[PDB]
RNA sequence: CCAGGCCUUGACAUGCUAGGGAACCCGGGUGAAAGCCUGGGGUGCCCCGCGAGGGGAGCCCUAGCACAGGUGCUGCAUGGCCGUCGUCAGCUCGUGCCGUGAGGUGUUGGGUUAAGUCCCGCAACGAGCGCAACCCCCGCCGUUAGUUGCCAGCGGUUCGGCCGGGCACUCUAACGGGACUGCCCGCGAAAGCGGGAGGAAGGAGGGGACGACGUCUGGUCAGCAUGGCCCUUACGGCCUGGGCGACACACGUGCUACAAUGCCCACUACAAAGCGAUGCCACCCGGCAACGGGGAGCUAAUCGCAAAAAGGUGGGCCCAGUUCGGAUUGGGGUCUGCAACCCGACCCCAUGAAGCCGGAAUCGCUAGUAAUCGCGGAUCAGCCAUGCCGCGGUGAAUAC
């Protein structure tokens, strides 16, 4: 995640279809979840401190 | 149109855009994918029998 | 199986006959499970019977087993750095199992179109001593005593 | 690796979440990053002040952030001068007019968070590692606690190869569901590297 | 056997520029990008240079040749 | 039958709907 | 024919604060439906342990969105006195429609 | 005048309902036979009742919801089972040595990650 | 990443010295875009002695500066997190005792267990990390709860649980019960083992989550962070087009099939779990059709995706490279989207390849498993997904 395309990815283009998703956290965007916001490293990283309510770990 | 005239009209249509500097012709010429496919592995019906070439050892 | 002899699977008797042999035989024709299809091969082979021979297919179904059971067999050791085949004496689960297994693996090799016909017509020769079924029994056992040379060993 | 964030493990007996609220699907993930954008302060500004937890209560409008702190006569200020600052700094932020509530740390020993920063300043301040850590274990050791422990990232003392530092007392069962283990992690920046402090502190029963 | 529904697809780019090259009579040469674009029949005869990865392939076009593309004519892949 | 795209299978395989799988 | 629902992320959360609510409404209300659950709808996540490439790795995280109703047939100004602002929950969000 | 059972099987219900009369087996509103058409074990359903010599005694209203249609056969067979105390308790006698009371957790097995369904693991080749 | 065109306090932070301008908005020229050039309207808040105007805060440009920026090397410089031996049953400590000492004992031996699990014994007695247990799903049942559920019991039907009416059942979900070798027989010094019974369920009832001390200098500086060296008119920044899809080949994971225990068409029946606002789309209509026009319902236990498929009945096929198989190619369409040539899926007509069950060799799986069948979701305009992660339907063999 360069500075160069975090900020630069954030900017309405001027086609829609350009538009991609970045986490809001790390600057990743090879695989980020859209209901949360964040990269599937970043969403453990916090699912575990618990800072993400209601997100509890799964069993059965 | 069916046999007498249908193998005629496809052949002729293979060599339209072949005659032009067309994409879709040049597969034509390699007999490779012209659809899109991939040409590292599957592309054995247009290319037919392997053709096995050497390579290099690692051991 | 290392630390028991591992319980054998009981089965259910069939809804039919009753004997617990017949649901044997039609899980060994059930393909991808479905053993609502394989009932019918089975039952329709047995309608077949009746219509060709004049007896009872749940008889004749069991002759045919009984008649197919090989009583001696072959099991590969390597005594001295070699491939001795060593006869020995079957038991009475392997028996059951390898006749079930071979009645169907010869069946469905016959030259007939129908699946039901084909081991309907298996079922019969094989009582009359021929066949494959049983010709699978004798090449069996024609190794048995075939190579007796060996048997001095386990056993 | 093996292991699993002890904390994130109970979020179901006993530990609730940092930021207990609830959320529709257009809502959520903007809220969420608001909500990190908060820590994003606290955490700078309130360093010294030995921040612990960053509880968040949101509601309708309405909104509260309970903040954990060792010494609250920093937070606070003079008379009410800094926590009056670091509302209208938050405003600035956050166009929802939120309260700030504060809660004095009985007893800074016995929070995870914290005794992991501890050593970690320690470790910038060039100290030395194994007895830092034996110390630290014993602090909280002699108050209540009924298990320690500290851990260490590498190079010890800025050697040129990275070891672990292990250390502790009582119990620390991580595999015991009904625990209540609190775990700290601080992040000292040295200048031959980064070591990664760690604290897992035992405490009660059922 | 592929499609653009209704409405053919030509990149203004060149289209008005192509245009401007017929009130005068013919031209020489071309040179636009735009390779996304169909060709039309008020085209025909032109030279249009089409880039590739790096150069800029003319390309001469004529009646049998206008169900294209320009793309279909810039090999992009060099082979053999 | 799961690759002929011109039967029912066919379709229920790729889980498009043309002439040979109807909407009813 | 109040019809209040409760959707939340902690079933104690939500137990509680419709329980508080079925309280108060005997006392000044009539005739209550009680509290009943869904459903209850979960998210799935199904996320890779190691920030580097092993497949087989995968840690799986839950989301449930539980969800209650509590009916209130025959409303009452008096009812709506008790259930007014009477509320003490913070992760549990109402809806009414009446 | 009314004997329920309840009976429950692979994530299936069934409704069981022993009235006194004929014998005869009406599930939603439909012919047994009519129903279970092609069905092999189909049969298996009367067999706790050919059990007490109870064969054409009762009649049978029963529903179902879940489950699959191989499954729903032995999902009423327990049902059958569980009304038949309701009738008479000392029944147990001939039906337990039999095993109709009993309810195995044969369900379908949670899908485990890395792998390709519940056990099969995927294949490795040069290793 | 490559090409070509363009940009430099720079797409982003904090700030400094000099000079000019509220911010802002709306055009045109050149252009592939970016960028460059150019033009207009436009003139706020502060503080001052009325005015004129003067200094100032924020904001903008310009010139210089501190610095921004770097997916640029180094995972043998590092954090964190993960893979791995290994869910294996071990790894250790205090104190005591043994030994000049390294160390030993405990942890071992005999029995037992899934287990360093437990019994007996013994210079040891304990303890820690690990096993187990506490926690989640599944199976029985109880209480609380009734807009799911039903003639279960009564009254009407457009006979659709549709309506009333009713919570009983199904369910839904929150709490709690229930197995402990407790009972009986035999074996045993005990631990425990075998067998039986009552029970929904047995000896850890099925499955989860859960990975010790350490090992490999494991992996990863391209997620993030970070020591260090390296670039700063460029190793940076914008863009357009191309590439990541290249093909004589080779190997891995797989998908489709070689067919009659089957293929096709038709009519007909059981599922679960998920997702849905500009989104799921009922329904009508146009079209072979993909789709489109129209338009209701749902904010979702009350609407929709939806059809489950295999199965079941009828009928067609007749053993053919075939009504098996659907590759490739021609042709004509739909849709997404700025744009589908490179390089999208989908429909339809035609084409109908290899392939008739696989060399040496090699994988998985011990029960609702395997095998087989369909369904859902994440990501996502769309989609190259036959992949992944879950769901249920049916349902084996076999272990000396
Ligand atoms: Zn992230």
């Amino acid at each position: 995640a360069r500075k160069a395309l975090i900020e630069k990815a954030k900017r309405t283009p001027k086609f829609k279809v350009r538009a991609y998703t970045r986490c809001v956290r790390c600057g990743r965007a090879r695989s980020v979840y859209r209901f949360f916001g964040l990269c599937r490293i970043c969403l453990r990283e916090l699912a575990h401190k618990g800072q993400l309510p209601g997100v509890r770990k799964a069993s059965w | 149109k069916l046999e007498g005239e249908l193998r005629a009209e496809v052949a002729a249509n293979i060599k339209r855009l072949m005659d032009i500097g067309c994409y879709r012709g040049l597969r034509h010429r390699r007999g490779l994918p012209v659809r899109g496919q991939r040409t590292r592995t599957n592309a054995r019906t247009r290319k037919g029998p392997r053709k096995t070439v050497a390579g290099k050892k690692k051991a | 199986a290392r630390r028991r002899r591992a319980e054998v699977r009981q089965l259910q008797p069939d809804l039919v006959y009753g004997d617990v042999l017949v649901t044997a035989f039609i899980n060994k024709i059930m393909r991808d499970g479905k053993k609502n299809l394989a009932a019918r091969i089975f039952y329709d082979a047995c309608k077949i019977i009746q219509e060709k021979t004049g007896q009872e297919p749940l008889k004749v179904f069991k002759q045919a087993v009984e008649n197919v059971k090989p009583r001696m067999e072959v099991r590969s050791r390597r005594v001295g750095g070699a491939n001795y085949q060593v006869p020995m004496e079957v038991s009475p689960r392997r028996q059951q199992s390898l006749a079930l297994r071979w009645l169907v693996q010869a069946a469905n090799q016959r030259p007939e179109r129908r699946a039901a016909v084909r081991i309907a017509h298996e079922l019969m020769d094989a009582a009359e001593g021929k066949g494959g079924a049983v010709k699978k029994k004798e090449d069996v056992e024609r190794m048995a005593e075939a190579n007796r040379a060996y048997a001095h060993y386990r056993w | 690796g093996n292991k699993i964030h002890p904390i994130g493990f109970r979020l179901g007996i006993t530990r609730d979440w940092e930021s207990r609220w609830y959320a529709g699907k257009k809502q959520y993930r903007h809220l969420l990053l608001e909500d990190q954008r908060i820590r994003g302060l606290l955490e700078k500004e309130l360093y010294s002040a030995g921040l612990a937890r960053v509880d968040i209560e949101r509601a309708a409008d309405n909104v509260a952030v309970t903040v954990h702190v060792a010494k609250p006569g920093v937070v606070i200020g003079r008379g009410g001068e800094r926590i009056r600052v670091l509302r209208e700094e938050l405003a600035k932020l956050t166009g929802k007019n939120v309260a700030l509530n504060v809660q004095e740390v009985q007893n800074p020993n016995l929070s995870a968070p914290l005794v992991a920063q501890r050593v970690a300043e320690q470790i910038e301040r060039r100290f030395a590692v194994r007895r830092a850590i034996k110390q630290a274990v014993q602090r909280v050791m002699e108050s209540g606690a009924k298990g320690a422990k500290v851990i260490v990232s590498g190079r010890i003392g800025g050697a040129e190869q990275a070891r672990t530092e292990w250390a502790a007392q009582g119990r620390v069962p991580l595999h015991t569901l009904r625990a209540n283990i609190d775990y700290g992690f601080a992040l000292a920046r040295t200048t031959y590297g980064v070591l990664g402090v760690k604290a897992y502190i035992f405490l009660g029963e059922v | 056997p592929r499609s653009l529904k209704k409405g053919v697809f030509v990149d203004d780019h060149l289209l008005e520029k192509v245009l401007e090259l017929n009130a005068k009579g013919e031209k020489r040469l071309i040179k636009t990008w735009s390779r996304r674009s169909t060709i039309v029949p008020e085209m025909v005869g032109h030279t249009i240079a089409v880039y590739n990865g790096k150069q800029h392939v003319p390309v001469y076009i004529t009646e049998n040749m206008v169900g294209h593309k320009l793309g279909e004519f810039a090999p992009t892949r060099t082979y053999r | 039958g799961k690759g002929d795209r011109r039967t029912r299978r066919g379709k229920i395989w790729r889980g498009t709907y043309g002439k040979y799988r109807p909407r009813k | 024919k109040i019809r209040i629902k409760l959707r939340g992320f902690d079933h104690k959360t939500l137990d509680a604060s419709a329980q508080k609510i079925v309280e108060a409404a005997r006392r000044s209300g009539a005739q209550v439906s009680g509290p009943i659950p869904l459903p209850t709808r979960v998210r799935r996540f199904t996320v890779i342990r190691g920030p580097f490439k092993h497949k087989d790795s995968r840690e799986h995280f839950e989301l449930r969105t539980h969800n209650r109703l509590v009916d209130i047939i025959n409303p009452n100004r008096k009812t709506i006195e008790q259930l007014m602002t009477l509320d003490l929950p913070t992760g549990v969000e109402i809806e009414i429609k009446t | 005048e009314q004997y329920y059972g309840t009976g429950r099987r692979k994530e299936a219900v069934a409704r069981v309902f022993l009235r006194p009369g004929n014998g005869k087996v009406t599930v939603n509103g439909q012919d047994f036979n009519e129903y279970f058409q092609g069905l092999v074990r189909a049969v298996a359903a009367l067999e706790p009742l050919r059990a007490v010599d109870a064969l054409g005694r009762f009649d049978a209203y029963i529903t179902v919801r879940g489950g699959g249609k191989s499954g729903q056969i032995d999902a009423i067979k327990l049902g059958i089972a569980r009304a038949l105390v309701q009738y008479n308790p000392d029944y147990r006698a001939k039906l337990k040595p039999l095993g109709f009371l009993t309810r195995d957790a044969r369900v379908v097995e949670r899908k485990k990650y890395g792998k390709h369904k519940a056990r099969r693991a995927p294949q490795y080749s040069k290793r």
